[PDB]
């Protein structure tokens, strides 16, 4: 009577209220303290409010986190793109993963994406700072249901209306004004 | 297990007291080590030197 | 089981030849004196992990 | 005396070589394989030093 | 100054010996029949 | 305790950072068990004492 699923335990929790419904994100702040610190503070700063999801690749990812909505924008709390963080225990085997988009190494911005399925080619490339909880999973997937226009852009892109941090693992985060 | 589960304590799963079992495998390993050294030695030697041609 | 443990006990006692011949050869001292080995100190757990990886 | 080294040294070596599948490594593949002969020895020394249940 | 090279103790037998080549070749002098017998 | 397809853990990445979580221990009486009590559950109890043991 044993069916094993191996993954390190998470820490922290953040609620995303979107046009597609609620999304609960469990974060790994032991493995990815830098990108989870960035994400938590940017959520506390109202930086993700009314930010659309500008890129949807069917069965691959749905991408958001740009205040400008163009997809080339966004910035971190560190005044510069911060470092990538990888682990053998964090992989993409499945949909339900919340990871950092980049144009290359150490390029990490404020943009992030949800995994619509397996991507084995993004391994050791994008950092995985979180996962969506099963109960809220379907809502994430509704982010990916749109009529997609040119250059992977939805015609009516879903938005992030607000942000709630349910559990903050970091003591020292001070949101910027 | 008999001695341990003597009184109130039941047939349940939780008895730790390995020391004994642990000993036993170590004695095993003490002897088997030289065997495996000799056998794995030969395995490696066949792999690298070649199976001896003569069967002399 | 008690009967079988006595059987092991007695057999060991009966069987107990002295070493009968002795050599003081040392393995780790030979390995350690040679430049290909270095020594350190690690967490047991950490070594264990390292050994399993090495065996794989 | 063979003074002992920083523990991170061995940590990093293995982490570099974690699978000796890297094109760069090459010659370790022969060397690593050779060791197999003393692996059981290593196991016995590992196991006999388990930590006991009162040690963290 | 001749120095012997240190051998790696976990190195396997380097090269392969099995190959087989026919036995090599002066005789000492020996110094040692009737029809019916034939 | 882990899947086959799950690779072995870097000690340094997970284990090193994390706390050790309490061992078994026992609540020795401060009064009656005092002699033994200060070093009872240390690794090699009285290693550094020129009074109690030979030495290292
Ligand atoms: O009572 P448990 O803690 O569950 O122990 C059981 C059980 O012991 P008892 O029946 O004596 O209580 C089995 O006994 P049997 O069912 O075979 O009579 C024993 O089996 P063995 O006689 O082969 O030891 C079995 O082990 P297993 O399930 O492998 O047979 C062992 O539990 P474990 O499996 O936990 O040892």
């Amino acid at each position: 009577s044993n069916i094993y699923i191996q993954e390190p335990p998470t820490n922290g929790k953040v609620l995303l209220k979107t046009t597609a419904g609620d999304i609960d994100i469990e974060l790994w702040s032991k493995e990815a303290p830098k990108a989870c610190r960035n994400f938590i503070q940017l959520c506390l700063e109202a930086y993700y409010d009314n930010t659309i999801f500008h890129r949807v690749v069917p069965g691959f990812i749905v991408q958001g986190g740009d205040p400008t909505g163009t997809g080339s924008g966004g910035e971190s709390i560190y005044g510069a793109p911060f470092k990538d963080e990888f682990h053998s225990r964090l992989r993409f085997n499945r949909r339900g993963l919340v990871a950092m988009a980049n144009a290359g190494s150490h390029d990490n911005g404020s943009q992030f994406f949800f995994t619509l399925g397996r991507a084995d080619e993004l391994n050791n490339k994008h950092t995985i700072f979180g996962k969506v909880t099963g109960d809220t999973v379907y809502n994430m997937l509704r982010l990916s249901e749109v009529d997609i226009d040119d250059d992977e852009r939805p015609h009516n892109p879903h938005k992030i209306k607000s942000c709630e941090v349910l559990f903050n693992p970091f003591d020292d985060i001070i949101p910027r004004e | 297990y008999y001695r341990f589960n003597t009184g109130p304590v039941g047939k349940g799963p939780g008895c730790g007291f390995w020391a004994a079992g642990w000993r036993v495998w170590l004695f095993f390993m003490r002897g088997i080590t030289p065997l495996l050294e000799r056998w794995l030695g030969n395995l490696l030697a066949r792999q690298f030197e070649g199976r001896h041609s003569k069967g002399v | 089981s008690y009967q079988k443990l006595l059987k092991y006990y007695v057999l060991n006692a009966l069987k107990h030849r002295p070493p009968k011949a002795q050599k003081k050869r040392y393995l780790f001292r030979s390995f350690k004196a040679t430049k290909f080995f270095q020594s350190t100190k690690l967490d047991w757990v950490e070594v264990g992990l390292q050994v399993c990886r090495q065996g794989y | 005396q063979k003074e002992d080294m920083p523990p991170e040294h061995v940590r990093k070596i293995i982490r570099d070589h974690g699978d000796m599948t890297n094109r760069k490594f090459r010659h370790d593949k022969r060397v690593y394989l050779g060791a197999l002969k003393y692996m059981p020895h290593a196991v016995l020394k590992l196991l006999e030093n388990m930590p006991m249940p009162w040690e963290q | 100054r001749m120095v012997e090279m240190q051998k790696d103790p976990m190195e396997p037998p380097r090269f392969k010996i099995n190959k087989k080549i026919p036995r090599g070749p002066p005789p000492a002098p020996v110094m040692h029949m009737t029809v019916k017998e034939q | 305790p882990f899947d086959d397809e799950e690779p072995p853990l870097d000690y340094a990445d997970n284990i090193l950072d994390v706390e050790p979580l309490e061992a078994i221990q026992l609540e020795l009486d401060p009064e009656e068990d005092a002699p033994v009590l200060d070093w009872f559950y240390d690794h090699q109890p009285l290693r550094d004492s020129r009074k109690y043991v030979n030495g290292s």
